[PDB]
């Protein structure tokens, strides 16, 4: 009867979102806690880390991941500079039918840190293939995107015209993104760029009949030293 | 130890009597069950040093031959403050091996 | 009503509209209305909303 | 042997058939003459170049401390019955029989008394006077005390008894100096505060203001509003009916004062009510930031009462202090951490753009440069927190905090609450250092290394000393320094400087572990202190 | 005497009074404090009220010495507010009526 | 076996400032915390207390919060086991780390002595 | 069944060995009160937090210590049932 | 030995600077 008494007084997910100051934080299962109020308040504190997603999944963790084939682990490039890949291949192949200064320099002289996630980055099944999104930034580009466009990749990409910069200057930039500035369209042509119609031109500056730009500015019209640094 | 979870420690107040290990078991930490970096000495409960047990291998139960130490880890996380680590259960392993012995030869 | 994570597990229309009232009021408070709250200096030595001050400013006189 | 040149520098050296080792400092561009006296149970040396430097191996350590007195032509030791131990000193057309005080206590001092617990004080930059706000919970302001005293005397007379025997005026004359007989003071919610303009050279209080009874003063700033001229103004936050342990107020006010008479007289302008206790104030681009309660306002000075030019209400808990570099603003709240904040001016907004990932009850903060802030903590730590390199200064959630967080690059458990951190240089031309003082009375400094060689060296000194000379009480030094958050990027100077007092055989153990000799190692210790500090 | 965190009464009639904040003190005992007109309270005398008494400046002790102390240090600011080029410390410290503003320098008095 | 490695590594790097990478390794280690085979569950718990001494308890506490009061009971078991293993060590350091918890009508849950402002 | 009651015995004994640990049915009240009581013992410990409160209020460290130890009895109001 | 020489030079730098400052003094 006591279990039923708590059930009878148990809150709906709508009520729990209502009284609670933050409602998103509130999951469908939080309504099943002993104290809905303390649990939502504890999930609504800064810097906390949410419980891993697979607690309820009937199947196992990485057992569910299973079936596809995976390429063997790829060595850190600075270990790869030693070539111990080649030495191991040669000895292994002879059987199948290295100097020391390079190794010490590889560990100390030229070893550098990797890219590491900050506190709150939980691992989950698919995070290695999760598509990085949200990047609403027009300025960021790729090399696969540039090449598969036929647009230059690397340091010349800025003078390599994105084929929709001419449509930015023609209909305005993408209308969902007024905040989009396009170099050579709403900011000046990048350094050493040239507006033009030849292969590699920046079009013509978006212009009104008095001589002001209709989009951005097509021509481009403290003491940050750290405190205690080594020498 | 970390290897047979069926084992128990005395867990009373430590004392001043040092702990000793058999020649058989010697060379290891009692808890982290490694074999390295001995830092600090073991101390044992008054009962667990009373009686014939003056100088016995804490683990193997046998003759005291050397001192018993604590690994650097266990002393860094302060697992060395739980009193007598004297194991007050003999454990199935010694019994069963002796029994199969008496059977065979 | 914008479909946002705040409405996760809301299935009833009445709950969605209500939740909306509280959420609208809260974002109302956290957002700062500059003109509605700014305090401007009456030249005699008084304080009135910047919106009223600019309105009256032009408003033949201010 | 001790060597004095005539360009003010001086050398020490130990004596052998040859001069073996050396170390040298400066002592003034005028020729350096050396003299002998015996002091406090030890012989020690004088030396004058442009002031007098007493050098003594302070229980086996050279301390070379200047004195507080005028320049000299000659002197020598002296003893008497009148002056049992001291100095004959002939000086600028003068002869002096002197005596030297406590031969410890690196610092001098001179004391000027106050009335209340002085919570804060700022320096008026033209005249160089101090504005101090003093406060006391559980006390009586002078008015109410005199009134209540005489009033109690009034209910004395009503005893209706021989009326004749009148202790009334006797009492009312009697005032025991509170400084020595205790503070005749009590009440639970009753504050009392005071403002004082005080000259720093001589102790005289140039001016004084006594707030009402239940008013407490919590923060003060000295600014110059852009719209008005060059007049300096003093703003004094004030809470009204604070109750401490439950917590509730009537509310705040912000007294404003004109700072007239070249910097020697406060005179009232106006007090603007405000809806919580404004706990910290700062000048900022011609207008004054004021953190009140949990909100952060930009205010500007009107001639009726302060006006509100902008605001932010996201700040988490309650605002304890606020710092501002030229462009952006480090709010520092009581529980959550430092919170960075950017002031978009033309568009007139304050935008939260990045903040710390830890909880940390900040008491005081200080800005090392654009990127980094060094903050004390109330439990005893010191942290140093810098924004990572690539951040976007200007935006318009993540882990319930702001979008991008700030990494922590030094943690260290000083040992006592640190109430005031500040970056400066002590000796002239000696390199910038970070001076902290604490709530027990200690004054320490933190000092950045410059060269990986030395940093690794000191690291190995302390690592070996740690295990070969453990603390007395059995604490484990690494743990102690890592009480709350684990130590990171700091070398302990008071472990290392204990080498000199270990026992020589162990001195040798270590000294060989680095393959140096005790003198070599000791000198290399004495550098950092010699060159950064006293 | 200002509130103490520990008194310790030596031999030789000293009495070291370590005020919890501010300066310390070392007194000596020049009267063992009996046989005068100060009324002595007791366990035995009845009332139903509490006996009163009246404070007075020192009689039975004398202040031999006084150790300087800084604690607490409520604010500190390192600055150059006199001519000289070594910056002084302005350390505003104390509690209650015994509070003070101290100026410190490197040197010996 | 990977969890054993992290244990020993963090115990060796104690106090040298290599915390960012230990923090990242802790992020991968954490999700195994729901597991059954005694050898792996016990290797994981060992790793977690090593990481406690090397990261601090403020971190482990932030990781351990949201599930102290979860509606499940398998998780609440696991989380209270971890949170004890912390609290036994470093139960003093945990003082300046607990979150601030709002008081309800008939109790008082906030410690005000900690924000006596000076 | 077996799991619940052996872990229940282990948690009750570990708790009666260490005041303040928890178990899967610890309630908000016991959590919060153990957490206060530890804060109190630690203020009286660290010689310094004592100075901080004894200056924030205007009491003397003996009176402060006394009030802390008075409160350690029932710090978060009376129990909940 | 190079490190010894180096710190010798460091000290020479210090003394030179402080004494030249005294020289302006
Ligand atoms: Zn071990
Ligand atoms: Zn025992
Ligand atoms: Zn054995």
């Amino acid at each position: 009867s006591k279990k039923k008494l708590r059930r009878m007084n148990r809150f709906t997910v709508a009520e729990l979102k209502q009284l609670v100051a933050r409602p998103d934080v509130v999951e469908m299962h939080d309504v099943t806690a002993q104290d809905p109020k303390l649990l939502v308040h504890l999930k609504a504190t800064r810097n906390s880390v949410p419980v891993p997603r697979h607690w309820c999944f009937k199947r196992k963790y990485l057992q569910g991941k299973r079936g596809i084939e995976k390429p063997p682990f790829e060595l850190p490039d600075f270990i790869k500079r030693t070539g111990i890949q080649e030495m191991r291949e040669a000895l292994q192949e002879k059987e199948e039918q290295i100097d020391y200064q390079k190794l010490h320099d590889a560990f100390f002289k030229w070893q550098t840190k990797p890219k590491l996630t900050i506190h709150g980055d939980l691992y989950y099944e698919g995070k290695e293939f999760e598509t990085r999104l949200k990047e609403k930034k027009p300025g960021d580009l790729s090399d696969e995107l540039r090449i598969s466009l036929g647009m230059p990749v690397g340091p010349n990409a800025h003078k390599v015209p994105p084929p929709w910069l001419i449509a930015m200057q023609r209909y305005g930039p993408p209308p969902s993104y007024p905040n989009l500035k396009i170099p050579g369209l709403n900011s000046p042509i990048p350094e050493s760029c040239s507006f033009g119609y030849h292969a590699g031109g920046w079009g013509k500056p978006p212009v009104d009949e008095t001589g002001k730009p209709l989009y951005g500015d097509v021509f481009g019209t403290i003491d940050r030293t750290p405190w205690g640094e080594l020498e | 130890a970390k290897h047979h979870p069926d084992l128990i420690f005395c867990r009373k107040q430590a004392g001043v009597a040092i702990g000793r290990l058999c020649e058989k078991c010697d060379g290891k930490c009692v808890i982290c069950d490694s074999y390295v970096r001995p830092c600090t000495l073991v101390r044992i409960c008054d009962e667990c040093n009373y009686g014939s047990y003056q100088g016995r291998c804490v683990i193997c139960g046998g003759p005291g031959v050397s001192d018993a130490y604590y690994c650097k880890e266990c002393t860094i996380q302060e697992k060395d403050r739980d009193g007598c680590p004297k194991i007050v259960n003999l454990g199935s392993s010694k019994t069963d091996l002796f029994y199969e012995r008496k059977k065979y030869g | 009503i914008p479909n946002t994570a705040h409405f996760a597990n809301v299935t009833q229309i009445e709950d969605a509209v209500s939740l909306w009232a509280k959420l609208k009021l809260q974002k109302a408070s956290e957002r700062w209305q500059p003109d509605t709250e700014e305090e401007y200096e009456d030249s005699s030595g008084n304080v009135v909303n910047k919106k009223t001050y600019e309105d009256l400013k032009r408003q033949g006189l201010l | 042997l001790n060597i004095g040149l005539q360009n003010g520098v001086l050398l020490r050296t130990v004596l052998d058939p040859v001069t073996g080792d050396l170390s040298d400092t400066r002592t003034g561009s005028r020729p350096v003459k050396l003299f002998r006296v015996r002091m406090q149970g030890q012989e020690a040396v004088l030396a004058m170049s442009s002031r007098s430097w007493l050098s003594y191996s302070y229980q086996s350590r050279f301390h070379l401390t200047p004195l507080s007195y005028e320049t000299l032509e000659f002197a020598s030791g002296f003893a008497s019955e009148q002056c049992p131990e001291g100095i004959v000193a002939i000086s600028t057309n003068t002869l002096r029989i002197l005596a030297l005080e406590k031969l410890g206590a690196v610092f001098n001092q001179v004391a000027f008394p106050l009335q209340y617990t002085p919570r804060k004080f700022v320096i008026h930059p033209e005249s160089n006077n101090l504005i101090i706000i003093e406060t006391d919970h559980n006390a009586y302001t002078e008015a109410t005390k005199a009134q209540r005293k005489q009033q109690m005397a009034e209910e004395m007379v009503e005893a209706a008894g021989e009326l004749a025997a009148e202790m009334a005026a006797a009492f009312l004359n009697e005032n025991l100096p509170e400084s020595i007989f205790g503070a005749p003071k009590a009440g639970n919610g009753q504050w009392a505060s005071v403002i004082r303009v005080m000259n720093p050279i001589q102790g005289n209080t140039l001016d004084l203001v006594q707030l009402e009874q239940n008013e407490a003063a919590f923060s003060v700033a000295v600014c110059r509003f852009s719209n008005t001229g060059e007049d300096w103004y003093v703003l004094v936050g004030v809470a009204k009916d604070l109750i401490l342990n439950p917590r509730s107020v009537a509310g705040g006010f912000v007294y404003t004062y004109k700072l007239v008479n070249n910097g020697e007289k406060l005179e009232f302008l106006h007090k603007t009510p405000v809806e919580e206790v404004p706990a910290a104030i700062a000048p900022f681009q011609g207008r004054v930031l004021i953190g009140v309660g949990k909100l952060l306002r930009v205010y500007d000075l009107g001639k009726k009462k302060l006006l509100r030019k902008c605001e932010n209400k996201h700040i988490a808990n309650y605002i304890s202090g606020i710092q501002t570099i030229g462009h952006r603003v480090i709010v520092s709240d009581v529980q959550e951490s430092f919170i960075w904040v950017r002031y978009k001016r033309n568009e007139n907004q304050l935008i939260i753009f990045a903040d710390d990932t830890y909880p940390r009850w900040v008491t005081t903060a200080s800005l090392l440069d654009y990127d980094t802030v060094a903050g004390a903590d109330k439990f005893g730590n010191i942290c140093v927190v810098r924004l990572p390199p690539n951040t976007n200064d200007e935006v318009d959630g993540l882990l319930n905090g702001a979008s991008q967080k700030a990494e922590v690059i030094m943690n260290y458990h000083v040992g006592e609450t640190v109430l005031s951190l500040q970056k400066t240089t002590l000796i002239p031309g000696g390199s910038e250092s970070l001076v902290y003082t604490t709530l027990s009375g200690g004054i320490g400094i933190l000092v950045p290394f410059t060269s990986h060689e030395d940093h690794d060296f000191f690291q190995h000194v302390e690592m070996h000393l740690r295990s070969e000379h453990p603390p007395l009480c059995g604490r484990d030094h690494l743990s102690f320094r890592s009480y709350y958050f684990p130590v990171k990027n700091v070398i302990d100077g008071d472990l290392c400087e204990q080498f000199n007092s270990m026992e020589p055989n162990k001195q040798k153990n270590v000294s060989e572990e680095l393959d140096r000799t005790p003198p070599e190692v000791s000198k290399k210790l004495e550098d950092i202190r010699t060159r950064y500090a006293f | 005497v200002p509130v103490a965190a520990a008194m310790c009464v030596l031999k030789t009639g000293f009495l070291f009074v370590a005020s919890e904040f501010g300066n310390h003190y070392l007194y000596q005992i020049a009267h063992l404090g009996d046989d005068d007109e100060e009324p002595e309270f007791s366990s035995a005398m009845p009332l139903e009220d509490t006996f009163f008494f009246q404070p007075r400046p020192l009689k039975n002790l004398v202040l031999v010495d006084e150790l300087d102390s800084l604690s607490p240090i409520l604010f500190c600011q390192i600055a150059d507010l006199a001519n000289e080029d070594t910056p002084q410390l302005y350390v505003a410290c104390g509690r209650g009526p015994r509070s003070s503003l101290r100026v410190l320098r490197h040197g010996l008095e | 076996t990977a969890s054993a490695v992290v244990q020993h590594m963090s115990l060796g790097v104690y106090g040298f400032g290599c915390e960012d990478s230990l923090n990242h390794l802790l992020n991968y280690v954490w999700p195994n915390v729901f597991e059954t085979s005694p050898h792996v569950i016990q290797a994981v718990m060992g790793a977690l207390e090593g990481l406690r001494v090397a990261i601090g308890p403020c971190r482990m506490l932030q990781y351990c919060l949201q599930g102290l009061f979860h509606p499940a009971r398998k998780v609440r078991d696991v989380y209270w086991k971890i949170y004890n293993s912390i609290y036994i060590g470093s139960q003093d350091a945990l003082i300046a780390h607990y979150p601030r918890i709002y008081n309800d009508d008939k109790n008082t849950y906030i410690r005000y002595e900690l924000d006596y402002i000076l | 069944m077996t799991d619940r009651y052996t872990i229940h015995s282990q948690l009750e004994h570990l708790q009666s060995k260490y005041i303040g640990t928890g178990h899967a049915d610890t309630t908000k009240w016991e959590w919060l009160v153990n957490q206060h009581r530890d804060s109190y013992c630690s203020y009286m410990g660290h010689f310094d937090l004592l100075n901080y409160f004894a200056i924030a209020e205007n009491e003397s460290k003996a009176r402060v210590r006394f009030n802390l130890m008075e409160k350690m009895l029932q710090p978060c109001g009376p129990p909940a049932d | 030995k190079k490190q010894d020489l180096d710190d010798e030079e460091k000290t020479a730098k210090f003394i030179e600077e402080q004494v030249r400052r005294g020289l302006e003094g």
